[PDB]
C-alpha cells in the first residue's frame, strides 16, 4: 500500500492525467444528470414546487 | 350513429356529400378491366387510373371491398401457418393497399 | 473547359427562363421544372458540342 | 417447414444461426487476410511487443509476381523497412510522437517518410516502364483541361521558381502522374518530378501549396530523366505531403 | 502496440486546436484534443442510453428504446424521463461525431494526406444530422426524430414510411436508393477487380492493372480505370447519404401529403390528351 | 485549397488500349472500334473500350433484348397501342405475374402467360451473362471473383423470381415486371408478410448494404487521401507497398483501433458486398415459405418492441386544437 | 528496477505526493458537498 | 499542497489555457441554457410573468 | 499460489491495468444500473417513497 | 527464463506484491461496501 | 493425464489467457443473467417479495 | 475393390475438413428434424410417459 | 489402431481450436435445447418443486 507510487514507474503522467481528467468529469456529468431526471432529487423541480 | 356521431354530435345532412351540385363529387364507377389484352389480377392494376391513388395499386378495389363484402384482411395471425391454396397472397394484399391508400 | 461550362450556365439560365415562362402561362411549378431540366439538358448539352 | 422444434427455434431460427457461425469464420478470415502487412506489432524501441492481438498471422501465402520478378511471400520480412529513421522518442514510455532530430523533410521521418520499394520503374503489360515523359510518348497529346507546358511553377509562398518542361504520363492507363519543374538557378538546378495529386493547375500559372520555394532544390532527383524507379516514385511524393506540416512551424503548431 | 512501419508516421504536430497536451497515442488509437471530447461524449452518450434503460425497465438491447418526446412539448427540452434524455444524447452524439470527424482531420493532417475521408464522413454526419436536428426544427418538435433503439427507430422508419403514403414513390428516395445499389454494385466489381487481379489461378502469374483495366473492356465495354473507380465511388456513396438526407427532409417539411400524388404533375400535363 | 483529386485538373489522349492478350487468343471475338469521350474522362478512363463478343455474351443479349421487348409489347398493348399514353403510364405499367389461382401450371398468355415466357428469356440472359463473366475471368487467367460476386446477385435474383415461387406453390410470387408495380410489390410483399423490417436475414442483408456503401466511402476517400502517394494504383501497392498503403492503413489504425492491408481491403469490401444479396435471398426464400408473419415471429422470439402509450390522437391533441380553432 | 516511463523512485514519490495531496483535496470537498446534500435531502 | 504548480512541468500552458478556455464558455453556455429550459429559473419569462 | 506473479512475464502491466481499469467501473457502472432498474433497491425511488 | 513482457523475475515479483496489496484493498473497501449495503437493504 | 502440461507448447499463453478471461467473464455473465430472467431464482425480487 | 486411388484425385487435408463439417452438419440436421416430429421427439415422448 | 496419422494431415493447433469452440456450442446448444424443453428444465422444476 505504501508503495502505490510507484503507478507512475509505468504509466506516463501526462498520459493518465488527461484519462484521469476526463474520467472524472464524465462522472460529474453523469450523476448530475442522473439526479435532474429523477423526481425526487431535480433540484430545479423542487425550487418551482416550493414556489407553490 | 356509431360512426357519423363518432367523437361528438357531428351528423350527415343533404349537404353533406352533394355539397350544391347534383351529382356529389367523388362518386365512383367500376373500370375493373383497367388495362387491354389482359385478365385476372393483371388487369385491374397496372395503370394510373382515378381510382387508383396516383399508383399502379389495383383499381377494383373499391369494387371488391365497399361492394362485394370481400376479405379485406391479408395478415396471417400466427408466426408460422400451412399456407394453403385460398389464402390471400400479395396480390390480395396489393389490392388491400389500394383501398386502404383511398380511405 | 470554359466554353463547356459557359454552354451549360446558358442552359441552365433558360431552363430556369423556361421554369417560369410556362409557370406564368399555367402549369405547375413541378411540370414547369421538368420542362426546364429537359431543356437544360438538350439545349446545354447541344451547345456544349456545336459552339464549343 | 410450418412447423417449429424444441421450441420457438424453426428453421429461420436455424438458418439465422448457421449465418451467425459463419459469419464469425468469416470475420476471422478477412481480419486475418489484413495481417500479412506491418506484423509483427512493435513497439517504440523496435523490439517486438509483448501483445500481438487475439488473431494469430495466417499462413504464407505466395504471389507470382510477373516480368520476370521472382514470388513473393506476404507474412515475414517486410523488406520495406527503413534502418536509419532520423527520430527519437520524446517519451521514455510507448504511446508517444517521435521528434526528427535532423530536418525532417530531408531525412523523411513524418509526413515526408518514404517506404524503401523496389529501385526498379514500375512496368505495363508489355514490360516497358508504366510511367514516361510525354516527349518519349509516341501519339500522346494534351486532350482536354489546361496544359501546364510552360506555365511558371509558384510554391506554397508565392515564389516563382521555373516553369514546367514535361509532364510524366501513364501510358497504360493514359493520364498524367507527374509534372517536370525546370528549377531557376536562383532556386535549385536540374529538374524535379511533381505528382499531379499534389498540384493545382490555373489558368495561367501552375501552383503547389505544400512546398515553399526554398524547398524545392531539396527535392528528390531521378538517377535517369526517361524513367523513375519505385523508390525515387515514393520519395518524390513523399517530401512534397512532407511540406504540409514541415513548410513552415505555422503548420505544425496547431491552427486555434 | 506498433506495426512494422508504425513508428516513422508517429511525429507530433498536425493538430487543430491541441498541441503536445494531447498529442499521444493509446494502443492503436491517436488521442487529440477532439479525442478528448469524443472519448467524453461517446462516453457520456453510451451511458445515459443505458441510464435510460435502466429506467425503461429492460437491458435487452433489441428492447431498449430511449424515445424523443412528445410533439406538444415542440422545440423546448422535455423532462428527463419523458424525452429529454434523448435530445441530451443527441447532443452528444452531435458533439462525438463533430468531434470524431474533426479527430479524422488531425489524423490525416499528421499523416500528409488529404481530407477527402473526414469530409466524406461529414457527409454522413449530416444525413443523421439532417434526421435528427434539421427535420424537427421544420417541423417544430422534437418528437420527429428517430428513436434511440436498435428495433424501435426500425418502427419509425416504418411509420414514417407509411406517414407519407407509399414512401417508394418518394422522387427523392428513388434518387437515393439507386445510389445505394449502385455503390453495392460498384463495391463488388470493384473489390472482384482486384482480387482477382491479385490472385489468380494457381501457377499463374499476377495480373497488372493492364490485364484489370481491360478485363471491363472486353466484359462491358469499358473502363473507368483504378484511379476513376476511387472517385466515382466515393461519389456514388456520398450522394446515397445526399440524397438519402433530401429523401427525408423534404418528407414533412415541403410535401405533406401522398408521395404518389406527388407524380400528379407527370400524369397531368398539358401536353397529355386527356 | 490543395487540390482535391475529384476531377483531373488535365488529361492526355494517346493510341487506343485495345487489350493484353494471351495464347487464349481473344481478339478475334473482340471488336477493333474504340472511341474516346472527354465529358467521361474528368472522372475516369476517357476511352470507351471494345466489346468483347462471346457467344455467352451475345446470347445474354439476344434473349435479354427478348425478354425487355416482350415486356414492351405487352406494355404498349396494356393502353391499345397508344404511344402518348405508353409514355404517360411508362413508370406504371407492367408485365404482371400469373394470378395465383394457377398454381405453378403454365397459365393464360393474357393472365401471365408472356410473364412466364418473358421470365424464361430473363433467366437465359441472366445466366448466359454470368456465364459470360465466369469465361472472361479464366480466359484472362485472372480469379473468378468478378463471377462470384456476380452469382451473389444472381441469387436474390433467382430466389425472387425462379426459387421461392416453385416452393411456395404458385407463380404468382413473382416480382412484377414494372418500373412503379415492382415498388408496389416490394411494400405488398412486406405488409402481406408481417414487416421485413423485423426479418432477421432482411436487417443483416441492410447491415450488409449499409456497410458496402459505408465501405466504399471509407475506400474512396481513403484511396483518394493517398493519391498523392500513388494510392490509386493498388495492384503494384499489393506487390510492392509503398507509404500509400501504410499511411492508408495508419490512418484507419490511429482512428478506429485497426486497418487492412492494399489487398485486404478488397477482401472486406468483396464479401459485404456478396453478402447484401446472399442474406436477403436466405430472408426472401423462407419468409412464406417457413414464417408468415414477421412481427408475429419477432413477437415470438422477443425482439419486438413494446410501447406504453395510448395509440390515438385524442390522447395527445385535438381536433379542434390540430386545426387552430 | 523497472521504469517504464524513465521516472526513478525519487522522482515517483514526490509526484504521487502531489496526486494524492490533489486527490485527498478533491475528495475532501466532495464528502463536504455529499455532506450538505445528504442535511438537504438525504437518499437513505 | 503548495506544491500544485508542478502541474505545468508536466502540461503545456499555452494548451491547457485554451482547452480550460472553450471548456469554461461551454460550461458556462451549457449551464445558461439549463437555466433557460426550466420554467421557474428562466429570467426571460419570469419578466414577463411580473409584468402581467 | 505463490507464483501467481508470473502472469505479469506473460500480460503487460501497463496493457492489463487499463484493461481492467475500464472493466471494472463498466461493471461498477452496470451493477449500479441493474439496482436502479429494480423497484427495491433503486435508491434514488427509495428517498422518494420515504418523504411521501 | 520465460518473460514475454521483458520483465525479470525478480522485477514481476516486486510488482505483483503492490498490485495484490491493491486488489486487497480494492476488495476490503467493497467488503465494508457490501456490508453497508446488506445492513440497509439485504438481498438474501 | 500427466502430460497435459504440452498444449502451452501447441497454445500461445498470451492469446488464450486473454481469450479464457474473456470467455470465463462473459460465461460467468451469461449464467448470471439466465438466472435473472427465471422466476425462481431471480434474487432481485425474492428479496422484494420476502419484504413484502 | 482399389478405391484408395481416390486419395490421388483428392487432397485428404481438403477433404477431410469438409467431410467433417458435412457430417455433423448432417448430424445435426436429422437429430433436429426428429425434434419436429411429435412421434420421435425424445424430450416430448419422455414427458409423454411421466 | 493407427489413427495418429491424423495429425500429420491436420494442423494440431488449428484442430484444437476449432473443436475448442464446437465443444462449447455443443454444450451450449443442447443445454439451451433442455431449457426449451418443458420436462428437462432443472430452472422450471426448482420453482414446480417449490410448491
Ligand atoms: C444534488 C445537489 C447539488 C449537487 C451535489 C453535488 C455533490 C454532492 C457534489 C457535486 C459535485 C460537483 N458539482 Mg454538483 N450538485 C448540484 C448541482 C450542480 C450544479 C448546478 C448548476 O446546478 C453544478 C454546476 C454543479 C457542479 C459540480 C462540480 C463543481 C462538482 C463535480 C466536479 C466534476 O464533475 O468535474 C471535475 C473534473 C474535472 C477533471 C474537470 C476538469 C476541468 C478543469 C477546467 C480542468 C482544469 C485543469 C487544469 C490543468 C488546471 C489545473 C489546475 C489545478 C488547480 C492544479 N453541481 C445539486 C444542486 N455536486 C461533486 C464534487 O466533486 O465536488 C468537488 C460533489 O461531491
Ligand atoms: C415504410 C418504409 C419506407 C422507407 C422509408 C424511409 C424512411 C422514413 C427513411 C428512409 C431512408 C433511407 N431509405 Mg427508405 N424506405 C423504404 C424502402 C427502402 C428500401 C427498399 C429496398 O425497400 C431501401 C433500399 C431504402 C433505402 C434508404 C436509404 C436511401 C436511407 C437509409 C438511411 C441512410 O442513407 O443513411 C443515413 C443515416 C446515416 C448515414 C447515419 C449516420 C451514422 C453516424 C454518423 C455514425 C453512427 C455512429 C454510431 C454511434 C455507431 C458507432 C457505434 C460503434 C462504436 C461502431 N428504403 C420503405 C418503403 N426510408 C432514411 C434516410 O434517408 O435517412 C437520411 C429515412 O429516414
Ligand atoms: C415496405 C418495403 C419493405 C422492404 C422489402 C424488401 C423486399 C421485398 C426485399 C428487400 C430487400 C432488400 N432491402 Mg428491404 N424493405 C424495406 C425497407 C428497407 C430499407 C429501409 C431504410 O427502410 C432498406 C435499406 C432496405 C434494404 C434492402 C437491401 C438490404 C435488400 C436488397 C439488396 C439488393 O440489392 O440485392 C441485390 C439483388 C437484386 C436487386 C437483383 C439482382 C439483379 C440481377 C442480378 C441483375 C439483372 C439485371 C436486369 C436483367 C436488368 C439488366 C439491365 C441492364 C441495364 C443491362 N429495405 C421495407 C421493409 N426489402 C431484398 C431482400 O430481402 O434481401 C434479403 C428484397 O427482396
Ligand atoms: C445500492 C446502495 C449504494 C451502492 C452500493 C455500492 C456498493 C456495495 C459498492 C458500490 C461501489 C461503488 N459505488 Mg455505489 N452504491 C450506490 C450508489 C452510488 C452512487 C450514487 C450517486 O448514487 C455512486 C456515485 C456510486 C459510486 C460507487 C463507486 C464509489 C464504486 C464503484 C467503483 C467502480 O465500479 O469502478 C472502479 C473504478 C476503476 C477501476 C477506474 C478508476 C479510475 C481512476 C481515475 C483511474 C486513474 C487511476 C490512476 C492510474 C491513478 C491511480 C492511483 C492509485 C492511488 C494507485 N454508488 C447505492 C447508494 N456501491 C462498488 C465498489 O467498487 O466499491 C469499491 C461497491 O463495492
Ligand atoms: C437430458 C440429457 C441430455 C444430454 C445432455 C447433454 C449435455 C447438456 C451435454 C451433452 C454432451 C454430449 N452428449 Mg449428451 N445428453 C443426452 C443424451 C445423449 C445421447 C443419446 C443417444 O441419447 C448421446 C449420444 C449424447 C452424446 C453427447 C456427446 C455429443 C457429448 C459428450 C461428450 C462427447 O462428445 O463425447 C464423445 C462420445 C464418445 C467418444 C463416447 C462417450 C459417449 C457419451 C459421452 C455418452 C452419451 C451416450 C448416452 C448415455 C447413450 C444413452 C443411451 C443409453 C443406452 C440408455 N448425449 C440427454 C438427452 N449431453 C455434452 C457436449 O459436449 O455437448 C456438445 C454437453 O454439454
Ligand atoms: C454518411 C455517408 C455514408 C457513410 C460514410 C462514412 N461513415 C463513417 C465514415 C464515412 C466516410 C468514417 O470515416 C467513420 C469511421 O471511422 O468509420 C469506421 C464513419 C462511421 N459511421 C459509422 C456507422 C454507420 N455508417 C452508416 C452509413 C454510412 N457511412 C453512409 C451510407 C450507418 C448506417 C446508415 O447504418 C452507420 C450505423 C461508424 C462505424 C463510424 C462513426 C464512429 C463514431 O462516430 O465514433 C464516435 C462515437 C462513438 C464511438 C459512439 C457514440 C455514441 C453516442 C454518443 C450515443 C448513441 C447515439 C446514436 C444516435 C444511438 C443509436 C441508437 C440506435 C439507432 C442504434
Ligand atoms: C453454429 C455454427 C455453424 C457453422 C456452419 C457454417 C460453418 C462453415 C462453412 C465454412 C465457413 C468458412 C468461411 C471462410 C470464408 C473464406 C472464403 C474465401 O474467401 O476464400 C476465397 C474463396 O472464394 C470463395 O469462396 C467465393 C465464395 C462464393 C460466393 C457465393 C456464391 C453465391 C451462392 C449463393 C448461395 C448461398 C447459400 C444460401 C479464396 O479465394 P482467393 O484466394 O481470393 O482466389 C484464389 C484463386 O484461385 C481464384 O480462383
Ligand atoms: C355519409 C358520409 C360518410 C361516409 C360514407 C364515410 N364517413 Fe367517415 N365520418 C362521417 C362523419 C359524419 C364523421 C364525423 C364523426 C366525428 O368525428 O364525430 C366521420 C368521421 C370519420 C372518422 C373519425 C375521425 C375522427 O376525427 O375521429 C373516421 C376515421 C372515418 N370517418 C373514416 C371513414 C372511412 C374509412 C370511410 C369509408 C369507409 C368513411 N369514413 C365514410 C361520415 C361518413
Ligand atoms: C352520402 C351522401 C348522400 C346523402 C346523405 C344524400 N345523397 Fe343524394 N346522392 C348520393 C349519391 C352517391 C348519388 C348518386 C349520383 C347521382 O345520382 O348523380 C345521389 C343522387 C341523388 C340525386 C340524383 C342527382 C341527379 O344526377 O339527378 C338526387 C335528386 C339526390 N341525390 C337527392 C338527395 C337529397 C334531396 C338529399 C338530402 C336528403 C341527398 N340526396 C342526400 C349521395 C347522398
Ligand atoms: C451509473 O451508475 C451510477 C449509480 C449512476 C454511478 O454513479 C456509478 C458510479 C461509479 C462507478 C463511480 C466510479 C467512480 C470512481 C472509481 C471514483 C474515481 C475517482 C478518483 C480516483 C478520484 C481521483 C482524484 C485525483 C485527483 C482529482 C487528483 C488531483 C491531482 C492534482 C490536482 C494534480 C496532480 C499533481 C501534479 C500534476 C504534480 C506532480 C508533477 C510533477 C512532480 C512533475
Ligand atoms: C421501344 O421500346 C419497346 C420496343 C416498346 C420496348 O420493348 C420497351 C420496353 C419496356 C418499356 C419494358 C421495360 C421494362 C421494365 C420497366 C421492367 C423492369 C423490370 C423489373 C423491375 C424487374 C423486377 C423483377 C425482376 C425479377 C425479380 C425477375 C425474376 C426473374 C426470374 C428469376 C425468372 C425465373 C424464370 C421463370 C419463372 C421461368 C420458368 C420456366 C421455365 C424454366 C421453362
Ligand atoms: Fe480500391
Amino acid at each position: 500500500m505504501s508503495k502505490f507510487y510507484k503507478i507512475w514507474l509505468i504509466f506516463d503522467p501526462r498520459r493518465v492525467f488527461v484519462a484521469q481528467g476526463v474520467f472524472l468529469f464524465l462522472l460529474a456529468a453523469m450523476i448530475h444528470l442522473v439526479l435532474l431526471s429523477t423526481e425526487h432529487f431535480n433540484w430545479f423541480e423542487l425550487a418551482a414546487a416550493n414556489a407553490a | 350513429a356509431g360512426h357519423v356521431y363518432a367523437n361528438a354530435e357531428v351528423g350527415v345532412t343533404c349537404f353533406t356529400c352533394h355539397r350544391g351540385q347534383a351529382v356529389p363529387s367523388e362518386v365512383w364507377y367500376r373500370i375493373d378491366p383497367v388495362t387491354e389484352n389482359t385478365s385476372g389480377w393483371a388487369s385491374v392494376q397496372n395503370r394510373a387510373t382515378s381510382l387508383s391513388q396516383f399508383t399502379s395499386l389495383p383499381s377494383d378495389a373499391l369494387y371488391q371491398y365497399l361492394l362485394n363484402y370481400e376479405q379485406i384482411a391479408v395478415h396471417d395471425l400466427e408466426s408460422r401457418v400451412e399456407t394453403l391454396p385460398g389464402d390471400p397472397t400479395w396480390q390480395n394484399t396489393e389490392r388491400t393497399y389500394s383501398l386502404m391508400n383511398y380511405f | 473547359m470554359t466554353c463547356t461550362i459557359t454552354c451549360w450556365g446558358i442552359g441552365v439560365l433558360l431552363g430556369i427562363m423556361t421554369t417560369v415562362g410556362l409557370m406564368v402561362v399555367g402549369w405547375s411549378f413541378l411540370q414547369g421544372a421538368f420542362m426546364g431540366v429537359l431543356a437544360w439538358l438538350i439545349v446545354g448539352g447541344v451547345l456544349a458540342v456545336a459552339v464549343c | 417447414m410450418e412447423e417449429t422444434f424444441f421450441g420457438n427455434f424453426d428453421l429461420a431460427s436455424l438458418s439465422l444461426w448457421l449465418f451467425y457461425g459463419f459469419f464469425a469464420l468469416l470475420i476471422y478470415y478477412l481480419q486475418t487476410e489484413n495481417m500479412r502487412e506491418g506484423y509483427p506489432l512493435e513497439d517504440d524501441d523496435g523490439n517486438t511487443a509483448a501483445n500481438q492481438g487475439p488473431f494469430p498471422l495466417p499462413k504464407e501465402k505466395t504471389f507470382k509476381l510477373q516480368h520476370g520478378r521472382g514470388e513473393l511471400t506476404l507474412p515475414g520480412e517486410d523488406v520495406q523497412r527503413r534502418d536509419n529513421l532520423a527520430l527519437r522518442k520524446t517519451a521514455h514510455g510507448n504511446g508517444f510522437p517521435m521528434e526528427p532530430t535532423g530536418d525532417p523533410m530531408l531525412d523523411g521521418v513524418g509526413p515526408a517518410s518514404w517506404s524503401k520499394r523496389r529501385d526498379v520503374p514500375e512496368l505495363d503489360a508489355h514490360g516497358h516502364p508504366k510511367i514516361v515523359p510525354m516527349s518519349a510518348a509516341e501519339g500522346f497529346g494534351v486532350s482536354a483541361g489546361t496544359d501546364p507546358r510552360g506555365l511558371p511553377v509558384m510554391a506554397g509562398d508565392g515564389e516563382i521558381v521555373g516553369l514546367v518542361s514535361d509532364m510524366w504520363i501513364d501510358e497504360a492507363e493514359q493520364l498524367v502522374r507527374y509534372l517536370e519543374i525546370e528549377l531557376d538557378p536562383e532556386w535549385g538546378d536540374g529538374k524535379r518530378l511533381v505528382q499531379r495529386e499534389m498540384v493545382r493547375i490555373k489558368s495561367d500559372r501552375v501552383k503547389v501549396r505544400s512546398i515553399y520555394g526554398k524547398h524545392f532544390k531539396n527535392v528528390p532527383k531521378t538517377k535517369s530523366p526517361n524513367q523513375v524507379t519505385l523508390l525515387e516514385e515514393d520519395k518524390i511524393m513523399a517530401y512534397y505531403a512532407g511540406g504540409t506540416l514541415y513548410a513552415d512551424e505555422s503548420r505544425l503548431e496547431p491552427q486555434l | 502496440a506498433l506495426l512494422s512501419f508504425e513508428r516513422k508516421y508517429r511525429v507530433r504536430g498536425g493538430t487543430l486546436i491541441g498541441g503536445d497536451l494531447f498529442d499521444f497515442w493509446v494502443g492503436p488509437f491517436y488521442v487529440g484534443f477532439f479525442g478528448v471530447t469524443t472519448a467524453f461524449f461517446a462516453l457520456l452518450g453510451t451511458i445515459l442510453i443505458f441510464w435510460g434503460a435502466s429506467q425503461q425497465g429492460t437491458f435487452n438491447p433489441w428492447l431498449i428504446n430511449i424515445a424523443p418526446p412528445d410533439l406538444s412539448y415542440g422545440l423546448g427540452m422535455a423532462p428527463l424521463m419523458e424525452g429529454g434524455l434523448w435530445q441530451i444524447i443527441t447532443i452528444c452524439a452531435i458533439g462525438a461525431f463533430v468531434s470524431w470527424a474533426l479527430r479524422e482531420v488531425e489524423i490525416c493532417r499528421k499523416l500528409g494526406m488529404g481530407y477527402h475521408v473526414p469530409f466524406a464522413f461529414s457527409v454522413a454526419i449530416f444525413a443523421y444530422v439532417t434526421l435528427v436536428v434539421f427535420r424537427p426544427l421544420l417541423m417544430g418538435a422534437w418528437g420527429h426524430g428517430f428513436p434511440y433503439g436498435i428495433w424501435s427507430h426500425l418502427d419509425w422508419v416504418s411509420n414514417t414510411g407509411y406517414a407519407y403514403l407509399h414512401f417508394h414513390y418518394n422522387p427523392a428516395h428513388m434518387i437515393a436508393v439507386t445510389f445505394f445499389f449502385t455503390t453495392t454494385l460498384a463495391l463488388a466489381l470493384h473489390g472482384a477487380l482486384v482480387l482477382s487481379a491479385a490472385n489468380p489461378p494457381k501457377g499463374e502469374e499476377v495480373k497488372g492493372p493492364d490485364n484489370e483495366d481491360t478485363f471491363f473492356r472486353d466484359f462491358i465495354g469499358y473502363s473507368i480505370g483504378t484511379l476513376g473507380i476511387h472517385r466515382v465511388g466515393l461519389l456514388l456513396a456520398l450522394n446515397a447519404g445526399f440524397w438519402s438526407a433530401v429523401c427525408i427532409i423534404i418528407s414533412g417539411p415541403v410535401w405533406t401529403k401522398g408521395w404518389p400524388e406527388w407524380w400528379n404533375w407527370w400524369l397531368e400535363m398539358p401536353i397529355w390528351p386527356s | 485549397p490543395e487540390y482535391q483529386n475529384i476531377f483531373t485538373q488535365v488529361q492526355v489522349q494517346g493510341p487506343a488500349e485495345l487489350g493484353v492478350d494471351n495464347e487464349n487468343n481473344l481478339t478475334e471475338e473482340r471488336t477493333t472500334g474504340t472511341g474516346f469521350s472527354q465529358l467521361i474522362g474528368w472522372i475516369g478512363n476517357a476511352q470507351l473500350g471494345p466489346i468483347y463478343l462471346g457467344w455467352f455474351g451475345i446470347i445474354s443479349l439476344v434473349t435479354g433484348t427478348l425478354w425487355f421487348n416482350i415486356v414492351g409489347f405487352n406494355m404498349l398493348s396494356q393502353v391499345g397501342y397508344s404511344i402518348p399514353e405508353f409514355i404517360r403510364q411508362l413508370f406504371w405499367l407492367a408485365l404482371e405475374p400469373p394470378s395465383p389461382e394457377y398454381g405453378l401450371r403454365m397459365p393464360p398468355l393474357d393472365d401471365g402467360g408472356w410473364f412466364i415466357i418473358a421470365s424464361f428469356f430473363l433467366l437465359v440472359s441472366v445466366i448466359s451473362w454470368w456465364l459470360r463473366s465466369y469465361q472472361l475471368a479464366e480466359m484472362h487467367k485472372m480469379g473468378k471473383h468478378v463471377a462470384w460476386a456476380f452469382a451473389a446477385a444472381i441469387w436474390l435474383f433467382l430466389v425472387l423470381g425462379l426459387f421461392r415461387p416453385i416452393l411456395m406453390g404458385s407463380w404468382s410470387e413473382a416480382v412484377p415486371y414494372g418500373i412503379f408495380p415492382h415498388l408496389d410489390w416490394t411494400t405488398a410483399f412486406s405488409i402481406r408478410y408481417g414487416n421485413l423490417y423485423y426479418n432477421p436475414f432482411h436487417a443483416l442483408s441492410i447491415v450488409f448494404l449499409y456497410g458496402s456503401v459505408l465501405l466504399f466511402a471509407m475506400h474512396g476517400a481513403t484511396i483518394l487521401a493517398v493519391t498523392r502517394f500513388g494510392g490509386d494504383r493498388e495492384l503494384e501497392q499489393i506487390y510492392d507497398r509503398g507509404t500509400a498503403s501504410e499511411r492508408a492503413g495508419l490512418f484507419w489504425r490511429w482512428t478506429m483501433g485497426f486497418n487492412a492491408t492494399m489487398e485486404g481491403i478488397h477482401r472486406w469490401a468483396w464479401w459485404f458486398a456478396v453478402l447484401t444479396p446472399i442474406t436477403g435471398g436466405i430472408g426472401i426464400l423462407l419468409t412464406g415459405t417457413v414464417v408468415d408473419n414477421w412481427f408475429l415471429w419477432a413477437v415470438e422470439h422477443n425482439f419486438a418492441p413494446d410501447y406504453t402509450q395510448d395509440y390515438g390522437y385524442e390522447a395527445y391533441t385535438t381536433y379542434d386544437g390540430f386545426l387552430g380553432r | 528496477d523497472l521504469s517504464f516511463t524513465g521516472l526513478t523512485d525519487e522522482q515517483a514519490q514526490e509526484l504521487h505526493s502531489v496526486y494524492m495531496s490533489g486527490l485527498w483535496l478533491f475528495s475532501a470537498v466532495a464528502v463536504v458537498a455529499h455532506l450538505a446534500t445528504f442535511i438537504w435531502r438525504p437518499w437513505f
